[PDB]
């Protein structure tokens, strides 16, 4: 099926205790491969999955001489962003940014995405063309009219179309045991009386990868997605996700009630019972 | 400034049998800023073992770390999550509870 890399980094500015954090990940789907933090001893990107361990030392050198190089225009970034806001010296800020590539089944391009946030929102973005920008705020626009005559996305659009796929290729290949798998989810239906008088019914999907699922409730065939308490997909901790949706329903009617699951390792959408 | 109070939840990486070595999880989602504090707890005391993920954010950038470390999970023994983060007046605690 499709695959997708994506570059996430995370720059805190600390006024008063020292150099702004840098953090760098890199993941392939949903599983993590790379890491840099600018406040640990080593000063190296460093492998975070089996597979990109045999990668050799001009890989390590050549990732970390690149992710030291972002931070510290992310350094630079903090103070111009800061100014164009008029934001005291004091605070902490946050710029984060995320890049990288889609293929399709084929394992061609499909899509890139290069896009930033200030202090949790939207900033400035790539568009789906890699040609075009989109800017919100009066100081991101300043930034646009910069990188535009600057042509600053062209050679973005160069890494994603070709760097970043024939990365993504290598990697599908050389983690083939871990990123070319499916776990379809083992499912079922937890009852708990909460009283007398109602009952918690909780469906659960555990050991699934990858990460995309859905996992809804019905009541005599009705969606009950407004009154479903709806669990972040979280890690198992071994490569694979969990998920859990929950009712609270009146004691009785737990017949009324199934549970819908939908994950690509299923050959059909799952419906679990009271019954 | 945007803030965005963490969603907390404390599980097992398996289904809990006394006695038997597992691996506790303490996940914390949809947060900003970054700065958190996350603490696993047993019977009510640090876990000083304790690892964490390397700091990574979803679509709409906020943030998500996994804590865990190994554990036996006992008839008596009492496992919480703690996390504090400035959208907290004071830390809050989520007990394990392993009949879900
Ligand atoms: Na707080």
């Amino acid at each position: 099926g499709s695959h997708s890399m994506r570059y996430f980094f995370t720059s805190v500015s600390r006024p008063g205790r020292g150099e702004p954090r840098f953090i760098a990940v890199g993941y392939v789907d949903d599983t993590q491969f790379v890491r840099f933090d600018s406040d640990a001893a080593s000063q190296r990107m460093e492998p975070r999955a089996p597979w990109i361990e045999q990668e050799g030392p001009e890989y390590w050198d050549g990732e970390t001489r690149k992710v030291k190089a972002h931070s510290q225009t992310h350094r630079v970034d903090l103070g111009t962003l800061r100014g164009c806001y008029n934001q005291s010296e004091a605070g902490s800020h946050t710029v984060q940014r995320m890049y990288g590539c889609d293929v399709g089944s084929d394992w061609r391009f499909l899509r890139g995405y290069h896009q930033y946030a200030y202090d949790g929102k939207d900033y400035i973005a790539l568009k789906e063309d890699l040609r075009s920008w989109t800017a919100a705020d009066m100081c991101a626009q300043t930034t646009k009219h910069k990188w535009e005559a600057a042509h600053v996305a062209e050679q973005l659009r160069a890494y994603l179309e070709g760097t970043c796929v024939e990365w993504l290729r290598r990697y599908l290949e050389n983690g083939k045991e871990t990123l070319q798998r499916t776990d379809a989810p083992k499912t079922h239906m937890t009852h708990h009386a909460v009283s007398d008088h109602e009952a918690t019914l909780r469906c659960w999907a555990l050991s699934f990868y990858p990460a995309e699922i859905t996992l809804t409730w019905q009541r005599d065939g009705e969606d009950q997605t407004q009154d479903t308490e709806l669990v972040e997909t979280r890690p198992a901790g071994d490569g694979t996700f969990q998920k859990w949706v929950a009712v609270v329903v009146p004691s009785g009617q737990e017949q009324r009630y199934t549970c819908h699951v939908q994950h690509e390792g299923l050959p059909k959408p799952l419906t679990l019972r009271w019954e | 400034m945007i803030q965005r109070t963490p969603k907390i939840q404390v599980y097992s990486r398996h289904p809990a049998e006394n006695g038997k070595s597992n691996f506790l999880n303490c996940y914390v989602s949809g947060f900003h800023p970054s700065d958190i504090e996350v603490d696993l707890l047993k019977n009510g005391e640090r876990i000083e073992k304790v690892e964490h993920s390397d700091l990574s954010f979803s679509k709409d950038w906020s943030f998500y770390l996994l804590y865990y470390t190994e554990f036996t999970p006992t008839e008596k023994d009492e496992y919480a999550c703690r996390v504090n983060h400035v959208t907290l007046s004071q830390p809050k605690i989520v007990k394990w509870d392993r009949d879900m």
